[PDB]
């Protein structure tokens, strides 16, 4: 009755509530425990602490609640940002760990969910740099997922409006770009409708979906704030994605990606007070500089997940 | 695309989650995990219009149920066919519902779940239908989360009464 609780957020904006058995000293393993999820659905996601301008995977032993006690300090460390805006909220993600060839295994149309939302969110907001045709593909199993069968009298002419492509493109290809697709997607969109050989399961047609994504060099990036410097010195805000597959800079203002680097092709070099980290890309006559205050996490990760292929 | 604040309300182990789970993300929950509280957020078509629901499925005891009713536009109230008590306790949620909203005009519809379990059937469905009517002619309905049977129907004869 007079039992501590947290809501556990996903990228769609649902929670679950869970009871925090040791208050604010219950560690993320003890979340996990909490949450309706059997090994099968858990082994693929943690706990993440995040803020509208920093997000972080926490660790089995972590205390959360600690974390959002700490959050300021945590902000002030990492960040320039000012705390006012940012009161941080804990989401069940996908671990930036999970390597591409487990995730390929993921059979439980839970787990397959849970990928596949915040799949989609992350394609919504625009970190998922691809050709317009990928996009499209994409666009296509979301409208097959979200509005069902294709129907000539519902979708042929005026249904695709900015109201309905917001929901299925990227916000930066919304307004430009997406307006030229429509007739492309609503013609990908029949043909998965009218083939009996593709399954409308709700957890095969998200599979189709997570299969599209995993080509993408930026799929299940964690993400992080610096600037470089153009060498005539102009600042560029950049989003720092590291994955499984190797590190990626997105321009922060368009999104744009400025270098795709897989490990093995690449060396890092933290700066000598985590303020910064330096890039050589192997046999590519090429070196740039990243200024961030989460230039320590960035190597760390950079570490592990390079480490991980075998 | 216009918001819907659906509330599932009832007694323990009648089958909120079960339904709620069923409806949005397509799974039959067999364990019995007792809710704290759960929100749900599922875009669908009703009355050829997108509609967001948010559902808030609730704990089978109390806290915020008073809370939740000044905040929700529509209640499913479930009860299982296989549990006398879990019907018996939803003319406490009816009046408590129209007591905190200050009206009778609220969207609600009441729910016998687990069908599927007809020969457990402790509650018949003309004492479901009976109830209904004494309740100014409310929505009624059969479902079973295991079956899918009038698992939808359940939100959208809820967003087509809040639209009214
Ligand atoms: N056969 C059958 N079992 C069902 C059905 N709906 C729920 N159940 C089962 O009944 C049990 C309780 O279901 P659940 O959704 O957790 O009930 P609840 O109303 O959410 N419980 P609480 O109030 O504690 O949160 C589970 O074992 C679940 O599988 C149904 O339609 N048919
Ligand atoms: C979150 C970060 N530490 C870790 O999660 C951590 C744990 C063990 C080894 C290295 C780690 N640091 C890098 C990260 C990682 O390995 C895995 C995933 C990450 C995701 C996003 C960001 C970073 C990391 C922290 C920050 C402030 C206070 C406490 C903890
Ligand atoms: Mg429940």
């Amino acid at each position: 009755k007079p039992y501590e609780k947290v809501r556990i957020y996903r990228m769609d904006g649902s929670y679950r509530s869970v009871e925090l058995k040791h208050g604010n000293n219950t560690t993320v393993q003890q979340i996990m425990e909490g949450m309706r999820l059997s090994q099968e659905t858990q082994q693929y996601f943690t706990i993440w602490i995040c803020s509208e301008n920093l997000s972080l995977q926490l660790k089995p032993y972590h205390k959360p609640l600690q974390h959002v006690r700490d959050w300021p300090e945590i902000l002030a460390e990492l960040t320039n940002l000012d705390p006012q805006r940012e009161t941080p909220q804990l989401f069940l993600r996908r671990d930036v760990r999970l390597p591409l060839e487990v995730e390929k295994q993921i059979e439980d149309p839970l787990a397959i969910l849970i990928l596949f939302d915040e799949a989609r969110y992350n394609l919504l907001k625009g970190f998922y740099t691809a050709p317009d045709a990928k996009l499209i593909t994409l666009a296509s199993l979301l409208l097959q997922i979200v509005y069902g069968n294709y129907e000539s009298k519902k979708h042929k002419q005026g249904f695709l409006n900015e109201e309905n492509l917001k929901s299925i493109v990227p916000v930066t290809k919304l307004k430009s770009k997406a307006p030229h697709w429509t007739n492309r997607i609503l013609h990908e969109y029949k043909n998965l409708s009218t083939s009996e050989g593709v399954s409308k399961e709700m957890h095969h047609l998200q599979r189709m979906f997570l299969q599209n994504c995993w080509e993408i060099p930026t799929y299940g990036a964690a993400f992080f704030t610096g600037q470089i410097f153009t060498k005539n010195h102009k600042v560029i805000p950049v989003y720092v994605g590291v994955n499984i597959k190797g590190l990626h800079l997105l321009n922060m203002e368009t999104k744009a990606l400025l270098i795709s680097l897989k490990y093995g092709c690449f060396m890092w070099q933290l700066g000598d007070t985590d303020t910064c980290f330096q890039i050589h890309s192997m046999e590519n006559k090429m070196s740039f500089i990243v200024h961030t205050k989460q230039a320590g996490l960035v190597v760390k990760l950079l570490m592990k997940l390079n480490g991980q292929l075998m | 695309m216009r918001e819907y604040k659906l509330v599932v309300l009832g007694s323990g182990g009648v089958g909120k989650s079960a339904l709620t789970v069923q409806f949005v993300q397509g799974i039959f929950v067999e364990k019995y995990d007792p809710t704290i509280e759960d929100s749900y957020r599922k875009q669908v078509e009703v009355d050829a219009q997108q509609c967001m629901l948010e559902i808030l499925d609730t704990a089978g005891t109390e806290a915020m149920r008073d809370l939740y009713m000044k905040n929700g536009q529509g209640f499913a109230l479930v009860y299982s066919i296989t549990a006398q008590s879990t019907f018996n306790d939803l003319q406490d949620l009816r009046e408590q519902i129209l007591r905190v909203k200050d009206t009778d005009d609220v969207p609600m519809i009441l729910v016998g779940n687990k069908c599927d379990l007809e020969d457990e059937r402790v509650v018949g469905k003309e004492q479901g239908q009976n109830l209904a009517r004494q309740w100014n002619n409310c929505a009624f309905l059969e479902s079973s989360a295991k079956s899918k049977i009038n698992v939808n129907e359940i939100f959208y004869d809820l967003v087509r009464q809040i639209n009214r």
